[PDB]
C-alpha cells in the first residue's frame, strides 16, 4: 500500500506494509513473513479485532440471557 | 589393370573404419553430456529462489525511502518536530 493517506499524511498502516515488505526482501523464506503479513492484512480489514469484539458481546448477550 | 585400378578407387572411396567408430563415439558422447545438461536446464522451476530479494522486485522500497519527506505522505509528528527544530 501507498503511503498516501487519504488526509495528505501517512498513511493507516503503511508502516505495516513496509516492514513486510522490507521482511519480504531481506527474508530468507516467504514464510517467515506470514505473521507481518497478517497484520498488515488485520490492519486492512480489522477481521481480528471485529471478531474479537463480536465474541465478547456474544459472551455479554448470552449472559444476559 | 582395370579392375586393380577401380579396387583402388573404391579403397579411395568408402570411408576409414577407426575414424568412423571414433567420431562415433565422441559424437555419442557429447550428445549425452548436453542432454544430461537440457535436463538439468529444464529441471529449474519457472519462479526463482531469490526473487523476492532481488533488487529489481525490490523496487518501491527504494523510491520510497526517497521520497517518504514529501509532504503529502509524511508522519504528522515528524512535521511537528521540524517546525519545532
Amino acid at each position: 500500500a501507498s503511503g498516501w493517506g487519504i488526509t495528505g499524511n501517512k498513511g493507516r498502516c503503511y508502516d505495516f506494509w513496509m516492514d513486510f515488505s522490507e521482511c519480504m526482501s531481506r527474508c530468507r523464506e516467504p514464510k517467515d513473513c506470514g505473521l507481518l503479513r497478517e497484520d498488515y492484512l488485520e490492519c486492512l480489514h480489522h477481521s481480528k479485532e471485529f471478531q474479537r469484539r463480536n465474541r465478547i458481546y456474544k459472551e455479554e448477550q448470552r449472559k444476559i440471557r | 589393370f582395370i579392375m586393380e585400378f577401380a579396387e583402388n578407387l573404391v579403397l579411395k572411396l568408402m570411408e576409414d573404419p577407426k575414424e568412423r567408430d571414433r567420431r562415433f563415439r565422441e559424437h555419442v558422447y557429447r550428445v549425452k553430456d548436453r542432454c544430461e545438461k537440457t535436463k538439468e536446464m529444464w529441471s529449474y522451476p519457472m519462479r526463482p529462489y531469490g526473487f523476492w530479494t532481488f533488487e529489481r522486485h525490490n523496487s518501491q522500497l527504494a523510491w520510497d525511502a526517497q521520497i517518504s519527506q514529501v509532504p503529502g505522505r509524511r508522519d504528522p509528528y515528524d512535521d511537528l518536530l521540524q517546525h519545532y527544530s
